[PDB]
RNA sequence: UCUAAGGGUCGGGUACGAUCAACUUAGAACUGGUACGGACAAGGGGAAUCUGACUGUCUAAUUAAAACAUAGCAUUGCGAUGGUCAGAAAGUGAUGUUGACGCAAU
RNA sequence: GCUUGUGACGGCCCGUGAAAAUCCACAGGAAGGAAUAGUUUUCAUGCCAGGUCGUACUGAUAACCGCAGCAGGUCUCCAAG
RNA sequence: GAUGGGGAAGCUCCGUUUCAAAGGCCUGAUUUUAUGCAGGCCACCAUCGAAAGGGAAUCCGGUUAAGAUUCCGGAACCUGGAUAUGGAUUCUUCACGGUAACGUAACUGAAUGUGGAGACGUCGGCGCGAGCCCUGGGAGGAGUUAUCUUUUCUUCUUAAC
């Protein structure tokens, strides 16, 4: 039972705001709603709490990370560069 | 708006030298399911607290009553 | 090998000691009547001698170095085993099954631990065994 | 079918003005002003509530015995006994690791 | 004529910040002796979210030297901070997300966030969510850095400034529609009284510039000089260009 | 006036019996001055046009609108020795417990 | 079943939803004290004091405000078949 | 909103810990006498601001022409202060038991530091309670009865601690 068809998670917006935006929220809450890997205790358990919090309720971390997902874009390409200029200096 | 048991640590408090006066309540009570009986109640009177010692068997509430030492003075029922 | 042996210091980690170091004297690995697992015998500190310093004469020395042991079955599991030991062939018929049940047998057995625990702090061998861990 | 009023100045529905409903020995309801609930002192580490204290409001355990704001453990009152087990096994085997380090400074030199 | 609406928030009474749910001033740690002679180690107890801003904030716990206690204060969090997290802080740190060294401790094309105008103004460039600068050349005489603002700006700082590792926590943040006039008044109640905002078309001659008419419209050209004079200031400012970009 | 369906507690050497207690639905005969949400309570509906997307707001006491607001769109100034504004002055102040994914002006 | 209290869960946010006095615990080990005898008022019991101003009644189709004994205005609790 | 400061012909304005020499504690040293001299400390450095927020502790019964969680009778509780008695502890000087979670009538602790409480949005259903509602057996009082009705109404209550 699917039941609707193109809205999904935006059904409770109804018929307003038009479809673009409807369907552009749909892009993100979707990220922010899901369920993530946690890269310390092993599980899936960690959720948002609010913009910019990533809360894993197994092993208590808490993870700071992007507004509507735990792996920003442009951050995951700053650890490898950090990671890079690391060695740089060190090799 | 304490309770005593033992009948011993009664007859201690009627002698701790803080009481003054202490009662005699008679209540007619039934036990089990058939038959009644008539149970005292001995209310001490501190002063902070008013201790009770419960005998539901009359043959030991007699020999109490007359054991109670002779300074304090009592007001049965 | 087994490294839960007669002399092998460990580490409480459970339970009104948690902290304390102790020497594992009478180890019985598998199986009692009571106790239906691996526990061990052991004797520990439960006071640590106070900082000495040169500036303490007289009975300040004697005070300070004070130790309280104790006597008390415990579970392998609520135990750190390492790498340190004692010599623990002094009171090896003090610390024992019997001398728990009879209680008084309990503080007639704690002397002659708490000797042979004065003893060593003099003669300072077992340094680390005297000093408090810290947590 | 009886209704009862509050018993203090207070009008208002606030969080310290709660009533509660009592039939007196008199035969009439009447209302009880209520006190706010006493909450469970939290570990000051995992925040767990930790066992075996009991629940007062802050002033009300300055009336009462030690046994029942403490445990025997050592941060009895104050860490919930998980948060003390790794404290000990953190104290032991960092201190522990920290002198073999302290050995391979002294070998870096005549090593060299 | 009447006071506009725009000179009405210099005296600051409406005005001014919603301030009470704020953790506190994120700020770097007051430089000393420790830090640029070399490393102090702090652990950041909670990563955790504050009023009015969009990233969230990090408390990592020094241990004061002169005098024993613990100090603990408040980081802008950069992405990938965890908590239980070691920070280290200092000339002689190490480059890993979310330790604070000076800008000449770090090679040229190293992303840093929340770095320093001035050595020990304890951070101003780059704290919003999802902004760095990078690091993109050095002056190793009459020291200074050349850094890119995060606007695209290049600026030249002094190498001692400090600046902490990292992107900053909150990306992604204006990707989502805001969608109704309520979430926006949620987000301006923590922040300030700016909302909704009138359009001068829509108010009378006395009320702005750009007021009366028996139509809506300007009347005037809506660029403004920058050698305008108080009140006289509204549209678009001193612009060199206008109009949608090709 | 009946029929049916839906729950519980309970003893079984290592299939059945009993009792207690509910407001729910569906079905069938009969019935009457065809009456039955019997009072009360309780949408009129449809084919198009102009116009503002929507919720929301405003002339208290002649105007609730197609007007203001809004999300969305775009432009503009500004890297702090600064942008926009205040003060009679100031060892003066609001944005700012701020830092371009920000503030200010449209 | 209705009213209110509470507990464990769940949803929502570019919104994550006061401060302080006050009280307690823990870490530490300053010191102070057993053997002819020395403590402890966080165990029990016992003893003394607990001041100043408010307290009546309406809270409204006549006790408040609207020139008034005005069909207006005015925050709140309880709630039977 | 004072103070210190800073403007202002001035009425007064700025600001609220600020360009400040901004203060009184814990007991050791005294057994000429009480507190000199002593080490160490702690730097938060006015005050005002809520009868709905935070908060030490009280309940039932009776009483007046008019007052009561205040008066009466009884049953509690908190806080500040003084010391006395019993128990407990002490020769292993500052308690024991349980593997552990932890237990208990008690069961030393200064400067200092850290942790909890105070201390918190909203909605949704779910659980458990309290008062109310309904209701059967029994013990009483009242209303109806021309006929029917093991009948209709009412009292069987239980506070803080």
């Amino acid at each position: 039972a699917k039941r609707t068809k193109k809205v999904g998670i935006t059904g409770k917006y109804g018929v307003r705001y038009g479809s673009s935006l409807r369907r552009q929220v749909k892009k993100l809450e979707i990220q922010q709603h899901a369920r993530y890997d946690c890269s310390f205790c092993g599980k899936k358990t960690v959720k948002r709490g609010a913009a910019g919090i990533w809360t894993c309720s197994c092993c208590k971390k808490t993870v700071a990370g992007g507004a509507y997902t735990v792996s920003t874009a442009a951050a995951a390409t700053v650890r490898s560069t950090i990671r890079r200029l690391r060695e740089m200096v060190e090799a | 708006a304490r309770e005593i048991t033992d009948i011993k640590q009664f007859l201690e408090l009627t002698r701790r030298a803080d009481v003054k006066t202490a009662t005699v309540k008679i209540n007619k009570k039934l036990n089990k399911a058939g038959k009644p009986f008539r149970q005292t109640k001995f209310k001490v009177r501190g002063s902070s607290s008013l201790y009770t010692l419960v005998i539901n068997d009359a043959g030991k509430a007699k020999k109490l009553i007359q054991s109670l030492p002779p300074t304090l003075k009592v007001n049965r029922l | 090998a087994k490294f839960l042996k007669a002399g092998k210091v460990a580490v409480v980690v459970r339970g009104r000691y948690a902290g304390k170091k102790v020497v594992i004297v009478k180890p019985h690995d598998e199986g009692s009547k009571s106790h239906p697992f691996g526990h061990a015998l052991v004797a520990g500190i439960e006071r640590y001698p106070l900082k000495v310093t040169k500036k303490h004469g007289a009975k300040k020395v004697a005070k300070r170095t004070k130790i309280k042991p104790f006597i008390k079955v415990v579970n392998y599991n609520h135990l750190l085993p390492t790498r340190y030991t004692l010599d623990v062939e002094a009171f090896k018929s003090v610390v024992s099954t019997e001398t728990f049940e009879q209680p008084s047998q309990r503080e007639e057995a704690k002397k002659v631990v708490k000797k042979a625990f004065e003893e060593r702090h003099q003669a300072g061998k077992n340094q680390w065994f005297f000093s408090k861990l810290r947590f | 079918a009886q209704r009862v009023t509050f018993r203090r100045r207070n009008p208002y529905n606030t969080r310290s003005n709660k009533i509660k409903v009592v039939k007196t020995p008199g035969g009439i309801l009447r209302a009880q002003h209520v006190k706010k609930l006493a909450t469970r002192p939290k570990c000051g580490d995992c925040g767990s509530a930790l066992q075996g204290i009991s629940t007062l409001r802050p002033r009300q355990y300055a009336t009462v015995s030690k046994t029942h704001k403490t445990v025997s453990r050592a941060y009895g009152g104050s860490r919930c006994a998980n948060c003390v087990k790794e404290r000990i096994i953190r104290a032991f085997l960092i201190e522990e690791q920290k002198i073999v380090k302290k050995v391979v400074k002294e070998q870096t030199e005549a090593a060299k | 004529g009447r006071v506009i609406r725009n000179q009405r928030k210099g005296a600051g009474s409406i005005f001014t910040s919603h301030t009470r749910l704020r953790q506190g001033a994120a700020k770097l740690r007051t430089l000393d002796y420790a830090e640029r002679h070399g490393y102090i180690r702090g652990i950041v107890k909670q990563i955790v979210h504050d009023s009015g801003r969009g990233a969230p904030l990090a408390k990592v716990v020094f241990r004061d030297p002169y005098k024993y206690r613990l100090r603990e204060e408040i980081f802008i969090a950069n992405e990938g901070v965890h908590t239980g997290q070691f920070i280290y802080a200092g000339k002689k740190a190490s480059l890993n997300v979310g330790n604070v060294l000076p800008l000449g401790s770090v090679p040229e094309g190293t992303i840093v966030s929340n770095v320093e105008e001035k050595p020990g103004d304890r951070g101003a460039l780059a704290r919003a969510s999802g902004n760095y600068v990078i690091i993109i050349g050095h002056n190793p005489d009459e020291n200074k850095t050349r850094v890119r603002l995060p606007s695209g700006a290049k600026k030249v700082i002094s190498s001692d400034a400090r600046g902490v590792i990292g992107v900053i926590a909150g990306g992604g943040r204006v990707d989502k529609p805001l969608l109704k006039a309520g979430r926006a008044f949620h987000k301006y109640r923590l922040k300030r009284n700016s909302w909704p905002k009138t359009r001068g078309v829509a108010m009378n001659p006395v009320d702005h510039p750009h007021g009366g008419g028996n139509h809506q419209h300007i009347g005037k050209a809506s660029t403004i000089s920058r050698g305008a004079v108080s009140g006289q200031k509204a549209g678009l400012i001193a612009a060199r260009r206008t109009g949608l970009l090709r």
